[PDB]
């Protein structure tokens, strides 16, 4: 009864080439629908890529993307195909596909509300243990550090989604190697340390590394 | 706003398209087409100032004004393509569409009744004077 | 093109508050303003379309309003579930959409903690040594790396995250990477900190072994 559209293909170009990304629009049609794509380059506001108007076929560019970008569609199993091809960093985003109805109508002023769950060397996680000198039923810090990954980013995640009281994760500081690194840690009562294990999980997908890493504390 | 404020925008940006050097002159002049375009299907004629919203001519003017959007939508795609020729070749049926919501004789036959009444009250106070006056 | 003016790019107000944020188009749109709540990182969704109107499914404490070119977002009750990165959209015509710079609205020392480096990061020749400041307010601090009552300069580095979902607040990791024979040679760490709210400068240390 939902309309959905689900955003897939994501992963690494090796460097000066291309990738096709696939959009899957389940519970409507197509052909009476133009289908957009737009991205967000991380820390900032947005910026739209291109679209295609499957009516016809036709699509426009940015002037970003010109000369660089193809889009078709198959308009039997409702999928759009985006073509990028010499890309760059600032490409490094998250990428939505999206929806628009027709003039005329009230679905021409149903704008763009339909939006996706997003796309996007290996890292070393290295875990870090609280200190013995904490106090009797208070507060101990503990974490987890990832470096040197290409590309940006790592997702970092805590018991596989069962935490997610007391996280703070951070954005990563580039070094001077060309690498990225960062930390996550969590924020517990000292009382549950002996009991419970705490677990990170980080994920970094062009490298294709899962790393599970327990954290105990110091003897 | 105003319906005719809009096509004071909408005549002298409906000239320039017709001959222009190149692509964003057709596109410029496209986006000052559209969007006054839709402000004034907003809006109501004054000559059918009492009536509903869903009276049978306004939507007929409601719907009148997706023909000329739609008429914008003919020379959109084709101005991306920098076509010089068949941004202007297809965008010759505004000025059709123009007269077809024209929509004013039975006001102007009260102008034009007005003025003649402050016309004649002078030439009917002064030429009573321009009798009888050297006598008295 | 038709830029789109946010004022602001970030606001800081308080719980249950009346918020405006004000958007200025750079040349006539008519009526097509979309306005975006953007939450940390999930499904962008759609508050207000054609200016003024309410989405199906959006709470009415939200409003729009449309007059001329100024195009404003009115947040009558803003709830803690409420905080984003907001955003005035023009949709005139599919090739020239440009959206809003966004408008971010957030809805006591910061503990402080040292963390040193583990045996597997030593033996790959790399010594990893964080100091993390949880819950403060404002951005500013001073993290200073005391090695040997000996000042560093120019191999630490520092990472400030966002303002929080509840408190408004900050944390700061503070990472300074070293060689195995810096580590070696010397045997004391510590990490001060001096802060606005925090009365004493504090030093927390920890020796080698």
């Amino acid at each position: 009864s939902e309309v959905q559209l689900v955003e897939s293909g994501g992963g690494l170009v090796q460097p000066g080439g291309s990738l096709r990304l696939s959009c899957a629009a389940s519970g409507f049609n197509v052909r009476s629908f133009s289908i957009h794509w737009v991205r967000q380059a991380p820390g900032k506001g947005l910026e739209w890529v291109a679209y295609i108007s499957s009516s016809s076929g036709s699509t426009s560019y940015a002037d970003s993307v010109k000369g660089r970008f193809t889009i078709s569609a198959d308009t039997s199993k409702n999928t759009a195909y985006l073509q990028m091809n010499s890309l760059r960093a600032e490409d490094t985003a998250v990428y939505y596909c999206a929806r628009w109805g027709y003039w005329p109508g009230e679905p021409w002023w149903k704008a763009f509300d339909y939006w996706g769950q997003g796309t996007l060397k290996g890292p070393s996680v290295f875990p870090l243990a609280p200190s013995s000198k904490s106090t009797s039923g208070g507060t101990a810090a503990l974490g987890c550090l990832v470096k040197d990954y290409f590309p940006e980013p790592v997702t970092v995640s805590w018991n596989s989604g069962a935490l997610t009281s007391g996280v703070h994760t951070f954005p990563a500081v580039l070094q001077s190697s060309g690498l990225y690194s960062l930390s996550s840690v969590v924020t517990v009562p000292s009382s549950s340390l002996g009991t419970q294990t705490y677990i990170c999980n980080v994920n970094h997908k062009p490298s294709n590394t899962k790393v599970d890493k327990k954290v105990e504390p110091k003897s | 706003a105003d319906l005719e404020d809009n096509w004071e925008t909408l005549n002298d940006n409906l000239k320039v398209i017709e001959k222009a050097d190149n692509a964003a002159q057709v596109k410029d002049a496209l986006t000052k087409m559209r969007a006054a375009a839709l402000d004034a299907q907003k809006a109501t004629p004054p000559k059918l100032e009492d009536k509903s919203p869903d009276s049978p001519e306004m939507k007929d003017f409601r719907h009148g004004f997706d023909i000329l959007v739609g008429q914008i939508d003919d020379a959109l795609k084709l101005a991306n393509e920098g076509k010089v020729k068949e941004a202007q070749a297809a965008a010759e049926q505004l000025k059709t569409t123009r007269n077809a919501y024209i929509q004013d004789w039975k006001y102007v036959a009260m102008v034009i009744d007005r003025i003649f009444l402050w016309m004649f009250i002078i030439v009917c106070l002064l030429g009573t004077v321009g009798l009888f006056l050297p006598p008295w | 093109d038709i830029q789109m003016t946010q004022s602001p790019s970030s606001l800081s107000a308080s719980v249950g508050d009346r918020v405006t944020i004000t958007c200025r188009a750079s040349q006539s749109v008519s009526s097509a303003v979309a306005w975006y709540q953007q939450k940390p990182g999930k499904a962008p969704k759609l508050l207000i379309y054609s200016a003024s109107s309410l989405y199906s499914g959006v709470p009415s404490r939200f409003s729009g309003s449309r007059s001329g070119t100024d195009f404003t977002l009115t947040i009558s009750s803003l709830q803690p579930e409420d905080f984003a990165t907001y955003y005035c959209q023009q949709y005139l015509y599919y090739s020239l959409v440009t959206f809003g710079q966004g408008t971010k609205v957030e809805i006591a020392a910061p503990s402080v903690f040292i963390f040193p480096p583990s045996d597997s990061q030593l033996k790959s020749g790399t010594a990893s040594v964080v100091c993390l400041l949880n819950n403060f307010y404002p951005r500013e601090a001073k993290v200073q790396w005391k090695v040997d009552n000996a000042l560093q300069s120019g191999n630490s580095q520092e990472s400030v995250t966002e303002q929080d979902s509840k408190d408004s607040t900050y944390s700061l990791s503070s990472t300074l990477t070293l060689s195995k024979a810096d580590y070696e040679k010397h045997k004391v760490y510590a990490c001060e900190v001096t802060h606005q709210g925090l009365s004493s400068p504090v030093t927390k240390s920890f020796n080698r072994g």
